[PDB]
RNA sequence: GACCCUGUUGAGCUUGACUCUAGUUUGACAUUGUGAAAAGACAUAGGAGGUGUAGAAUAGGUGGGAGCUUCGGCGCCAGUG
RNA sequence: CCUUUAGUCCCUCGAAAUUUGAGGCUAGAGGAGAAAAGUUACCACA
RNA sequence: AAGCAGAAUUCGGUAAGCGUUGGAUUGUUCACCCACUAAUAGGGAAAGCUGGGGACCGUCGUGAGACAGGUUA
């Protein structure tokens, strides 16, 4: 329970770690006009849910994780690993 | 009537949420404003807005149904059947318009998986169906059809 | 039965029917091959005999199947600019920032935009509620382009219960003139006020009238729309009912109905216009009986109207001849839609002008 | 990743935090520590780009 | 209303009056922009009425109904001041 | 797309022949060899079993191909190494039954088989690379030239088997 | 700007721009 | 949800075995009736959950303790019936149990 | 280059893809070279294959 | 707090007679002419025509019709309709 | 004036041909009067 | 009592004699991981500290609120 729990649940997103995101774009626009974006850790998916709504359009994103991932609208998702050339 | 559905599959906001919304705007609350509405409902449309009238009672998620296990009497079966329309709570007009399902409450139920075969010989596609439990007590709604 | 053992009979019955001349059997003929065709067809997809037969005699094997796959399918939603608040670029990108996947719906149109899909409900948005587009139907766009209507001119639209053509005919009209919106049903002519409020019409009268009573409420019309109800053999997705419910009696008195509708967008309209005596019937079925027999007979005891070229970009050919029915040769004028075709629903429109 | 792309992790503080903002300083040109302000007060995660 | 008027006015006044009002509307444009844009874009014409010239008042006329078509005739102008003021319209309108 | 894999290991391929027809050719990035959609249908199920092959030059779509062991030595068709008589180029070969094809796929290479050996059955095959293989005559393998051509600059020459060469 | 520097009184003599 | 996790997770995935475990698990045990009877405890490990979280939603509305009561009963009487359904598949898996406990360890390579 | 049709009888094919033809007439797909439909080693073991099947079949 | 009622208000539903007629509105007709240039429909006398699917094939349609024949092609019959 | 109910298959109009739909007839049901009136398990205030 | 060979267990019965832990709570959520231990069972006496998270009139208006206007347990 948090003010950022709260709020979060009323916007919709699966964390509060995807306002994390949101203030570190205000602060920096990397997730600007730029395309790619490689998400190396999505467990519940937030971070991937707030790029899914402020890239360019016709963009890239693509997220692993070890553990399933409810899928996303215009994100890809991985159920494969991160400490594996597999990988 | 589970095979052909299994065929064919293989071919907004809350009305809490508005009122958090609209509450926001007045500050001072009135006592007892809200009215929860804590009998089990159908609503059907995922948005609408309501005339002032009825903009108070408010019907949780939770408490909403959208099918039914619907018997047929004749051909010796139930199957469970979606609700399209709630037309009448016969214990209170209000309920009717809030569409609260309680035990002998008439609703309109889409037969169309059953095939019924009318006198001009064409296939049936919504009838009543008068609920037969008390769906508060029993998280579900039984129902025989009107046939 | 198995339902998937049918779907392969159909196909092998389908390919017998293209290459029966080689590939046959050893005294069984194509008629009960065609027969054939007509059972697994009605058990797989639903219809009764009597409406599968007559789309079956409609088209040919190959694409009659494809026919049937089009009516499983849903149909992309479209939504409409309103000219009279905004164009379609600002409406494009105004949606693209809330969330909604956007392109043209084609080549035909400057103000139709077709929907994959979006993070927000496409009738509350904003401005959907300023009245900024309409959720409408790529069929419902083609009347309206048959028959432009410019401004100051009167025109009655006999069936608005909708609402999409008449706002498009206002729009077009740039809120000039007079339109007669015309519902015989109170319940589905609310909806029509609301959307034509909403869009921001002016220049419209609603009235509640049997349309077959319009020469003698008003009569002198420009140009007529009229779209008869119909069976719904084109509309077969967002209605099952129709697989089903229509037999012979109800393709009996539909044309009949339809018939007496046409006569009387024929009397309404004027002859003597300075602007166009242009009348356009459209239909959202497929099926003979409600299209180009019902046209026929208004050339027929009307000699007064002629057929004339319906102006759309795309479109295949009406029929001149069908079951022993011989039609007017001008007929080849009139224009069919397919969703297999075009995806968009079945659809039938015709244009008219008068000369007397 | 292309030349001029931005990399961004989260980080804990501790006694090797030191050590790893050595690496995107030789990998890198930029480098800072954000800790929006959605990261709780107690928390001793670090965000560095 | 008065943008469409005045391209109206410096068609049919001396050269010297004429430059004036086409470096007014240089300024003009180059202040608002956004707001006069739509003038001499086609496609952003509204659809909600016709073009009154002769109104009574400045809110009567529908002016975001019309076109400055005016362009054709002040770019073969006599006089090179002119041409020369209606090019620096057009800059600053493709600078917006 | 999809891997060009053969049927699964079954009674009726290795005792019957199937009948399949194919519906399109799809070209894919990353290699010159053109993948053939096929469909087939399943003896057991109502159901069609959609799998890739390697078209091979010469094939068009709209074939009643057959597989199996008793099938038409045609171009289009499989067979087992056994039936297959001498000659004959093979493509797409089995180094084992059950591997769905390992050599030659390539755009352009074959496989002529130069002696069948009847007790305890095998069959020899020559590669590309000019080496000598034997597999067992239960392999199968798609007959023909698989398409893609551009084989006349293929430079064959080497400094030490030169020095061999009389 | 412009609007101001062709607003002066002294913009309008009548010199002709051959007798420059 | 503890006792049907623990059933499907110690029988053995027959994927990742040895070639020669899976094919003699395959004869032994019919593979494709063992992928069945493990679905059906799949299936009705989720529908227990959903039946949870849908009557818990309702107490939360309960007005009075006769309703509490009865909601109480009628989500443990539906998942007593579940369980019922069950009663083929239970059966089968005992079965295998008890012979994967006596099978022979054959070490594949060595 | 402009190829002719064993189907449709015409000249009417073109390239699609690195080996895929097509005639837009019949609709038919022609799996062949990179360049040419028909490589002449293709026709050589084709008509050694025909061959080879006459001596079987005698 | 909830329950019942009253008064004012809002949202909604129903009633608010019949016969002429002002106003308003649709169609046809009348003043009312002369020319000229076009368009349509009526008058003959001609010419040329029919491709939804299947059918080898471009079947206006209606009636007889199993034999006709520039004497070798047709017909019928079998299809497909 | 329209709409429903049952009837003779009694007349007219329209449609298709190997049948329908709408009117018409028999007698039950709905629609002092532009001032206002009635009514609601609804809303707001008292 | 159970294919319970041994070891380890599982289900049930009598039993309250005897015990039922140390940390995290610093990333996400249906708040629950790290272990140690023989085990880390659930409740009643229903209780106090500590952190988290008022109601009447009056006036001016009401398609709606405003008042450092008055009084008071
Ligand atoms: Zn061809």
């Amino acid at each position: 329970l948090d003010k950022w729990y709260k709020l979060a649940k009323e916007k919709g997103y699966r964390a509060r770690a995807a306002f994390k995101l949101i203030q570190l774009n205000k602060k920096y626009g990397f997730l600007e006009k730029a395309k790619v974006v490689l998400d190396l850790c999505a467990a519940p998916g937030s971070w991937c849910q707030v790029c899914a709504e402020t890239m360019p359009k016709d963009s890239l994103i693509i997220g692993v994780d070890l553990a399933p991932i409810k899928p996303i609208p215009k994100v890809i998702t991985f159920q494969s690993d991160i400490t594996t050339e597999k990988c | 009537i589970k095979n052909k559905r299994a065929e064919k599959a293989a071919r907004g906001i809350s009305e809490e949420e508005m009122f958090k919304v609209v509450k926001t705007g007045k500050k001072t609350h009135k006592k007892g404003w809200k009215r929860i509405v804590t009998k089990p409902t159908f609503v059907g449309p995922d948005f609408t807005r309501r005339p002032v009238k009825y903009e108070r009672f408010i019907r949780p998620m939770g408490l909403r149904y959208k099918k039914a296990n619907v018997t047929h009497p004749t051909l010796n079966v139930t199957v469970q059947l979606p609700i399209l329309s709630v037309k009448k709570n016969p214990s209170n007009p209000l309920y009717t318009q809030l569409g609260v399902l309680t035990k002998g409450t008439i609703i309109e139920v889409n037969v169309s998986d059953l095939g019924i075969v009318t006198a001009s010989g064409k296939i049936a596609w919504g009838r009543y169906a008068q609920i037969t439990n008390n769906p508060e007590n029993d998280g579900c709604v039984n129902a025989v059809l009107l046939v | 039965p198995d339902l998937q053992m049918l779907r392969t009979r159909i196909t092998d019955t389908i390919r017998v029917l293209e290459d029966f001349q080689n590939l046959a059997e050893e005294g069984r003929s194509r008629a009960e091959y065609t027969n054939q065709l007509l059972k697994d067809i009605c058990a797989y997809y639903g219809y009764n005999e009597y409406l599968a037969e007559k789309l079956l005699n409609l088209f040919p094997p190959r694409e009659a199947f494809a026919f049937f796959e089009a009516n499983e399918t849903p149909r992309p939603v479209v939504i409409r600019t309103n000219t009279l608040r905004t164009h379609r670029r600002d409406l494009a990108q105004a949606l693209i920032n809330r969330g909604v996947t956007l392109e043209p719906v084609g080549k035909w149109s400057k103000v139709g935009l077709q929907v994959f899909d979006s993070k927000v409900p496409l009738g509350a948005t904003p401005e959907y509620l300023a009245g900024h587009y309409i959720l409408q139907a790529a069929s419902s766009f083609l009347p309206v382009m048959a028959l432009c209507p410019q401004e100051n001119e009167r025109c009655l639209d006999m069936a608005a219960a909708p609402g999409g053509k008449t706002t498009h005919m206002a729009a077009l009209m740039k809120n000039t003139g007079v339109i007669f919106a015309n519902d015989p049903s109170k319940s589905r002519a609310k909806g029509l006020i609301g959307n034509i409020h909403r869009l921001g019409v002016r220049n419209t009268i609603v009235c509640n009238y049997d349309a077959r009573e319009f020469p003698r409420v008003i009569g002198g019309f420009d140009r007529v729309l009229l779209d008869a109800p119909c069976s719904g053999t084109g509309v077969i997705c967002k209605d099952p009912s129709v697989k089903t419910n229509r037999d012979a009696k109800d393709f009996m008195q539909l044309p009949h109905t339809q018939k007496q509708l046409l006569l009387a967008a024929i009397d309404s309209c004027n002859h003597a216009s300075k602007t166009g005596g242009y009348i356009v019937y459209s239909t959202c079925s497929v099926c003979v009986e409600e299209n180009e027999e019902v046209v026929n007979y208004a050339l027929s005891r009307r000699p007064n109207v002629k057929l004339v070229e319906t102006g759309l970009p795309f479109g295949k050919e009406g029929f001149t001849s069908y079951m022993g029915k011989t039609f007017h040769p001008s007929l080849k004028l009139t224009r069919r839609f397919y969703p297999h075709l075009y995806n968009v629903d079945g659809f039938f429109v015709a244009k008219f002008k008068k000369i007397g | 990743l292309i030349e001029g792309g931005t990399f961004v992790t989260k980080v804990f503080r501790s006694k090797d935090y030191n050590k790893l903002l050595w690496v995107c300083n030789q990998l890198f040109t930029k480098v800072e520590a954000t800790k929006p302000p959605s990261s709780r007060n107690v928390s001793a995660e670090i965000f560095v780009v | 209303a008065f943008c469409k008027q005045l391209m109206t006015l410096a068609l049919q006044v001396p050269e010297k009056s004429s430059q004036a009002i086409l470096g007014l509307l240089q300024d003009v444009v180059h202040t608002h922009g956004r707001k006069v844009a739509a003038l001499w874009n086609t496609e952003e014409r509204k659809g909600d009425g016709t073009y009154k010239p002769l109104s009574e008042t400045v809110e009567g006329s529908n002016p975001f109904t019309t076109t400055i078509w005016e362009g054709e005739l002040l770019r073969k102008h006599y006089c090179p001041k002119v041409r020369e003021g209606l090019k620096a319209m057009e800059k600053e309108l493709r600078s917006i | 797309k999809a891997p060009a894999k053969f049927r699964p290991l079954d009674y009726a391929e290795r005792h019957g022949y199937i009948r399949g027809i194919v519906k399109e050719i799809i070209h894919d990035p990353g290699r010159g060899a053109p993948l053939a959609r096929v469909v087939f249908r399943s003896p057991y199920k109502y159901k069609q079993i959609t799998e890739t092959f390697i078209a091979n030059e010469g094939m068009y779509t709209g074939q009643f191909i057959y597989a199996g062991k008793n099938a038409a030595l045609t171009v289009g068709n499989i067979l087992p190494l056994s039936s297959v008589p001498e000659g004959t180029v093979v493509s797409n070969v089995e180094e084992k039954p059950g591997d769905r094809g390992a050599l030659g796929r390539t755009s352009g290479n074959y496989v002529t088989v130069v002696g069948h050996n009847p007790d305890e059955g095998k069959t020899r095959i020559k590669l590309p690379s000019g080496a000598k293989k034997v597999v067992p005559s239960s392999s199968r393998g798609m007959i023909g030239i698989v398409a893609g051509g551009g084989r006349t600059d293929k430079p064959l020459l080497k400094a030490s088997r030169a020095k061999h060469k009389f | 700007n412009k609007a101001a520097e062709m607003s002066v009184d002294d913009f309008f003599k009548g010199g002709f721009e051959i007798l420059s | 949800s503890e006792k049907f996790g623990a059933i499907i997770s110690s029988f053995p995935v027959l994927s990742d075995q040895h070639p020669f475990h899976r094919d003699l698990m395959n004869i032994l045990y019919d593979a494709d009736h063992f992928k069945v009877a493990l679905g059906q405890i799949s299936t009705a490990k989720n529908l227990i959950e959903t039946i949870s979280r849908d009557y818990v939603r309702l107490l939360k509305y309960a007005q009075s303790l006769y309703q509490c009561k009865q909601l109480k009963r009628a989500a443990l009487g539906r998942m007593a019936t579940l369980i019922k359904r069950l009663k083929d598949p239970l059966i089968y898996l005992d079965q295998v149990r008890q012979h994967l406990a006596r099978l022979p360890d054959i070490n594949p390579t060595t | 280059a402009r190829y002719t049709c064993t189907f449709c009888g015409k000249n009417s094919v073109r390239r699609t893809a690195v080996g895929i033809w097509s005639c837009k007439s019949c609709k038919k797909t022609m799996a062949g070279g990179a360049y040419t439909v028909s490589t002449p080693a293709a026709a050589a073991m084709r008509s050694t294959l025909r061959r080879l099947r006459e001596i079987t079949e005698a």
